[PDB]
RNA sequence: GCUCGCCGGAAGACCAAGGGUUCCUGUCCAACGUUAAUCGGGGCAGGGUGAGUCGACCCCUAAGGCGAGGCCGAAAGGCGUAGUCGAUGGGAAACAGGUUAAUAUUCCUGUACUUGGUGUUACUGCGAAGGGGGGACGGAGAAGGCUAUGUUGGCCGGGCGACGGUUGUCCCGGUUUAAGCGUGUAGGCUGGUUUUCCAGGCAAAUCCGGAAAAUCAAGGCUGAGGCGUGAUGACGAGGCACUACGGUGCUGAAGCAACAAAUGCCCUGCUUCCAGGAAAAGCCUCUAAGCAUCAGGUAACAUCAAAUCGUACCCCAAACCGACACAGGUGGUCAGGUAGAGAAUACCAAGGCGCUUGAGAGAACUCGGGUGAAGGAACUAGGCAAAAUGGUGCCGUAACUUCGGGAGAAGGCACGCUGAUAUGUAGGUGAGGUCCCUCGCGGAUGGAGCUGAAAUCAGUCGAAGAUACCAGCUGGCUGCAACUGUUUAUUAAAAACACAGCACUGUGCAAACACGAAAGUGGACGUAUACGGUGUGACGCCUGCCCGGUGCCGGAAGGUUAAUU
RNA sequence: AGGACCGAACCGACUAAUGUUGAAAAAUUAGCGGAUGACUUGUGGCUGGGGGUGAAAGGCCAAUCAAACCGGGAGAUAGCU
């Protein structure tokens, strides 16, 4: 049993984009932003919980982040991790 | 059967081949092999301490017994065995109480023959005994030098020993090398000759037999530069010097034994 | 033609990497060396 | 956009390594791009990488590494046992269709499969760090049976032709379907079963190995492909409608056969040879300690779980190694048509490109090529370079020889197209039909249809029929080296090195010898028919004299002679 | 059968021309040798500088080799310019 604690934190924001949103109309996903340490089973019990929505399956990626410049000097951005998490057919979040 | 090929190639003209058609033409009895990896003449360091040894066909090694110490049960010979780690065949034998060794094939041994180690065995090629039982004037080979350690002399193709004379707990044993050795009388013998003897009658042929044994070309000293031989150096070729190895050891007709240790069961050298 | 540079991480990262400098007492002067002189960069590894 | 040209065993597609946002979209043209630039792998901003089944991770080990104690060493350290790591190797499981600007075996649709944990039912002997089996293995060679794939016919849809002809023996296109499950086939291997015993497998074993009985005569395992299902589905030429002109949506015929056929599969097979061809685990089986109406195992069902990391993009290259957007280098897989022996070669398909300065002119001279009167090596150090030869079939072929060769010696003849033989032959493949049985993926026969060389005779066109690309120059005397190999990366490929063979010599095993102050290790899990060193260098005929000098081997009567006393 | 024969891939490097401030700090073009073997190639591993490795050219040991490279003794010494 996850605690509330670790389920408050692994999840930090939507991720809103054409693909998102196309898959929320198409296939019912919402794409989220969750914790780099975050598990499958973490992010899907945390939705659950905190949505108030029933989850069937989550697909995760880790996305790296960007080598920029900012005025001649080199700066990276941080990795982050993006979820697929599907609802089933009946919440609609 | 020593038959040599005829030159439909240059590589062929000159090989001479020797095939045992008495030999086990599959594979070997499996639960007595073991793997054997090469070394490439180095050693732990990784230097090359051997000179000449690289390269050639994998092998594995077949679990040969030397000992013969399980007397009183007889065996029959199963079939003769080709082995890559040794001049001489090996022989398959089962033990009447079930149990397969592989042990070296004497001069004469084929299927179906029946063996036996043990004071009490008879007196016949295959047959192992301690030297104390063995009749003055035996041929035999796969020699102990100590009581349970197992045979060391005339191991190789062809080779034997001749018990010269026994007084005392010692036996004279002649050499291959015609050295004559005393050893302990309870150090057991096989009776007759190691078998395969036209080993020594085949030709290799080619540079590539050679190289399919595991050995590597040989560099004359003469032929390098001083700085790496003391033979090396000349405009043309030149020796004016005495021929030494490597190291600079006179390397035709010095002796090298020394071991004060052994000494005293060396009746007379080889000469 | 083929020059003398072949990368390959897995050798690069067992030659000169972090636990291979730790495991012998001259590597580790190597790493104090370079930690002395002020090195971003200690070793290969990263 | 329409023409033109180039690659097409790549200059196409996809993995691995390596790189790391170069991927896609919007915007900008300062600097970068060898020119311009509206363009870009450039700048700036945003977006994009979805897995129980792919890979890593993980279980298991090779070479090798590290290494508790240990052995050794001034110190630092070296080596190594029990162990523990280490893939380039062994070990569970997923396919087809569809979808984005950029991902897909990961997303959706449909159909599957593997492993484990829990709950129950029924039955029951379970239990390992141990035993046994298995995994598990080389080169070459040969068929046979298949498939990928191709071509032709049939079928379906469309067409009737810018210029003579084209309702046909005509033109164009399509004719696709997986994993899984069911079947156990061409073929490969092995004789089974129930008994009784046993110096073996460290003890035990009912398992493996050995000894004997009786009985039975067919049991077992393995295995491509095919067929049925998967699939009344999906895909599908084209057609109807828009279009923001990028594309979007609906509908949807035929969807069969014959023949040819791999270097891929059956095949970790079979035949054969010598140079004699990993390990460990998973897996199966056996018991010991020990638990024993419990555990624990087998089978059926229910349920839950299969985490984490990678996934964009280049990848024979403008993104990797070469300071460059550099004529260089870079492992593996895929493998269409005509001709062809072919993965050569020429032209093409799918697909991808015209190589990031152009425009004129038509001097010398330079570079890369074409042709050349008469002569034909007169050139030159030297036929350097060029020119020439070049295929298949048949005929024919010398000295010499180690009897294999020399040899493709040399030299010569035929070669296109059409018809007949023969409306398409020899041969190959083979449907029906009939017959039979231990009934099927069975055998005998039958031969329709399909495919199909080469030869002969006769005609026929050209200067020329191996017409292009492709593709030996040949012969004579002689030095050296026997030969195939190797070498001065980057001026030397050779007569130099090596070599099989020969000889001398050392070495009795704790071998000699080599690497190590040592412990150890190699030699070698070898044992004188073996191992090291040295010289010579296939083979043939052979290898003469000198031991005064130097070295090495043996001897110790005498002389001299150290530490020591 | 074969260190067998002709010939692609693949490995090499005999001749010539070009190039020589190169397209390239060793290549290109046309020819050339081997091409089932003493063959070739991927991945990983081992051998360390008076040392290794070397079918032996003083070859090679990161475009460096009759003693690598880096740092130190070090401002070596220089009757020489
Ligand atoms: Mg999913
Ligand atoms: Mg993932
Ligand atoms: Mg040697
Ligand atoms: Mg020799
Ligand atoms: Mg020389
Ligand atoms: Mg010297
Ligand atoms: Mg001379
Ligand atoms: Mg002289
Ligand atoms: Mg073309
Ligand atoms: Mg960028
Ligand atoms: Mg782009
Ligand atoms: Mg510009
Ligand atoms: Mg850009
Ligand atoms: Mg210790
Ligand atoms: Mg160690
Ligand atoms: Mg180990
Ligand atoms: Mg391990
Ligand atoms: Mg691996
Ligand atoms: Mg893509
Ligand atoms: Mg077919
Ligand atoms: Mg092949
Ligand atoms: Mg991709
Ligand atoms: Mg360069
Ligand atoms: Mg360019
Ligand atoms: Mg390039
Ligand atoms: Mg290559
Ligand atoms: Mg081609
Ligand atoms: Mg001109
Ligand atoms: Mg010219
Ligand atoms: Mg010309
Ligand atoms: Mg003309
Ligand atoms: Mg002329
Ligand atoms: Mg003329
Ligand atoms: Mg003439
Ligand atoms: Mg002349
Ligand atoms: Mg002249
Ligand atoms: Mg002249
Ligand atoms: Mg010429
Ligand atoms: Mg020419
Ligand atoms: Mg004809
Ligand atoms: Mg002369
Ligand atoms: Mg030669
Ligand atoms: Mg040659
Ligand atoms: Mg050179
Ligand atoms: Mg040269
Ligand atoms: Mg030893
Ligand atoms: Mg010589
Ligand atoms: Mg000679
Ligand atoms: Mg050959
Ligand atoms: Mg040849
Ligand atoms: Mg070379
Ligand atoms: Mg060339
Ligand atoms: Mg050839
Ligand atoms: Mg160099
Ligand atoms: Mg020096
Ligand atoms: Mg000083
Ligand atoms: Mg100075
Ligand atoms: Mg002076």
């Amino acid at each position: 049993m996850i605690r509330e604690e670790r389920l408050l934190k692994v999840l930090r924001a939507p991720h809103v984009s054409e693909k998102a949103s196309t898959a929320m109309e198409k296939s019912n996903t919402i794409v989220l932003k969750v914790a780099k340490d975050a598990t499958k089973a973490e992010i899907k019990a945390a939705v659950q919980k905190l949505f108030e929505v029933e989850v069937e399956v989550v697909n995760t990626l880790v996305v790296k982040g960007k080598v920029k410049r900012h005025g001649q000097r080199i700066g990276r951005r941080s990795d982050w991790k993006k979820a697929y998490v599907t609802l089933k057919e009946g919440q609609n979040l | 059967a020593v038959v040599k090929c005829k030159p439909t190639s240059p590589g062929r003209r000159h090989v001479v081949k020797v095939v045992n058609p008495e030999l086990h033409k599959g594979k070997p009895f499996a639960p007595l092999l073991e793997k054997n990896s090469k070394s490439g003449g180095r050693n732990n360091n990784g230097r090359i301490t051997t000179r000449h040894i690289g390269g050639g066909h994998k092998q594995a090694y077949r679990i040969v017994d030397f000992k013969r110490n399980k007397d009183g049960i007889p065996a029959v010979v199963e079939r003769l065995e080709y082995d890559p780690n040794r001049s001489a065949n090996i022989a398959l034998v089962l033990y009447k109480d079930g149990e397969r060794r592989y042990i070296l094939a004497p001069k004469g041994l084929k299927a179906g023959d029946q063996i036996q180690s043990g004071v009490d065995a008879a007196i016949k090629p295959g047959n192992t005994l301690p030297m104390r039982n063995i009749p003055v004037g035996s041929t035999v080979h796969n020699v102990e030098m100590k009581p349970g350690k197992g045979g060391q002399l005339a191991r190789s193709a062809g080779t034997y020993v001749q018990i010269v004379a026994r007084d005392g707990a010692y036996v004279t044993l002649r050499l291959r090398s015609g050295e004559m050795r005393k050893v302990e009388a309870d150090c057991r013998a096989t009776l007759g000759e190691v078998g395969n003897a036209e080993h020594m009658l085949r030709v290799l042929g080619k540079a590539g037999a050679a190289r399919w044994r595991g050995v590597r070309p040989t560099v004359r000293g003469t032929a390098m530069n001083p700085v790496d031989h003391p033979h090396g150096g000349g405009e043309g070729r030149n020796f004016g010097k005495h021929p030494v190895t490597p190291w600079g050891v006179q390397t035709k007709g010095k002796k090298t034994r020394s071991n004060k240790r052994t000494d005293k069961f060396i009746v007379r050298r080889r000469s | 033609m083929k020059r003398t540079f072949q990368p390959s991480v897995l050798k690069r990262n067992r030659s000169h990497g972090f636990r291979a400098r730790m495991a012998t007492k001259n590597g580790r002067q190597v790493l104090a060396r370079r930690r002395a002189k002020g090195r971003a960069r200690l070793t290969v590894s990263k």
